[PDB]
């Protein structure tokens, strides 16, 4: 089978421009495995990110976290950029500090 | 029940890219322990929890040789599921197994857990009387019949019923601090107007631990399933998760509409309202 | 602790 990863960008905590957090990309409910996520500023990738180890939910799809630490500001944008061999070209998900 | 062990394995194959992959990861409730992947360079098995680490070089080197002997296993598997469907070697193939047992409040336990899957699809299952199986297909009858003749059940209930038990007791014991420890949610609600007539409620919780939390919006006192969004729990990075569930209200009407949130980290149940 | 247990398909 065949579905479509679902993906939230989020901070760790609510954000406070000039203030440290964590920029979070969570995406879940796909399959098969492989998946490229890539977390953006201003349009370019972002060069340190981490992730979690693949896992899986009681429905067999696999859920990952990608994240990287960061400074909010109100003129930088974030984003998270999810390629999958279900989607016929990436999907392009910006940070919203409301959600 | 109240607390839980479960292992996911997952075996994927890569023609033309090497040997199948193999990664298996352990969890106690919603916390991950232990993680393998024949991939790392010089694969061990390796802690990803303070508390597992108190065990000892034996400890990580039998995990090791279980970890190293399932890649070959998996390996096995991957090829002869391709004969029991009639697939070429030319494609990319999934095994994923999860497994574990649930202990209930007096310690002992609640139900064991044993089940395969084939590219996302349910292959074989363990049933609850941990003595028979459920088979998906045709091809998965094999493999039943097969684990009937080799008496597989029996091995799994002494271990479910056993070994299982033991250890999630132990790791309780020694994680105590924090497997034991439930984080209230922080919550509050937002407000945001969409036009003239109409504004977005959301109801916020974050910090919980465990995953397991229940947020409702009522209005006058009625469940608004029907008009709720509500986001899938997502991890906060620190071992904590966070949700929120919002509802669209007339201008004008927001104390009409209370978030009602349930979680165990709270001595009782909070209800939220919008203040201005 | 996993099991210690490996079976073919």
């Amino acid at each position: 089978i065949q579905r479509t990863p679902k993906i939230q960008v989020y901070s760790r905590h609510p954000a406070e421009n000039g203030k440290s957090n964590f920029l979070n990309c969570y995406v879940s409910g796909f399959h098969p495995s492989d998946i490229e996520v890539d977390l953006l500023k201003n349009g370019e990738r972002i060069e340190k990110v981490e992730h979690s180890d693949l896992s899986f939910s009681k429905d067999w799809s696999f859920y990952l976290l990608y994240y990287t630490e960061f400074t909010p500001t109100e003129k930088d944008e974030y984003a998270c950029r999810v390629n999958h061999v279900t989607l016929s070209q990436p999907k392009i998900v910006k940070w919203d500090r409301d959600m | 029940g109240s607390h839980s062990m479960r292992y996911f394995y997952t075996a994927m194959s890569r023609p033309g890219r090497g040997e199948p992959r193999f990664i298996a990861v352990g969890y106690v409730d919603d916390t991950q322990f232990v993680r393998f992947d024949s991939d790392a360079a010089s694969p061990r098995t390796e802690p990803r929890p303070p508390w597992i680490e108190q065990e000892g070089p034996e400890y990580w080197d039998r995990n090791t040789q279980i970890f190293k002997t399932n890649t070959q296993t998996y390996r096995e598997n991957l090829r002869i599921a391709l004969r029991y469907y009639n697939q070429s070697e030319a494609g990319s193939h999934i095994i994923q197994r999860m497994y574990g047992c649930d202990l209930g409040p007096d310690g002992r336990l609640l139900r064991g857990h044993d089940q395969s899957a084939y590219d996302g699809k349910d292959y074989i299952a363990l049933n609850e009387d941990l003595s028979s199986w459920t088979a998906a297909d045709t091809a998965a009858q094999i493999t039943q019949r097969k684990w009937e003749a080799a008496r597989v059940a029996e091995q799994l209930r002494a271990y479910l019923e056993g070994l299982c038990v033991e250890w999630l007791r132990r790791y309780l014991e020694n994680g105590k601090e924090t497997l034991q420890r439930a984080d209230p949610p922080k919550t509050h609600v937002t407000h945001h107007p969409v036009s003239d007539h109409e504004a977005t409620l959301r109801c916020w919780a974050l910090g919980f631990y465990p995953a397991e939390i229940t947020l409702t919006w009522q209005r006058d006192g009625e469940d608004q399933t029907q008009d709720t969004e509500l986001v899938e729990t997502r991890p906060a990075g620190d071992r904590t998760f966070q949700k929120w569930a919002a509802v669209v209200v007339p201008s004008g009407e927001e104390q009409r509409y209370t978030c009602h949130v349930q979680h165990e980290g709270l001595p009782k149940p909070l209800t939220l309202r919008w203040e201005p | 602790k996993p099991i210690v247990q490996y079976d073919n398909f």
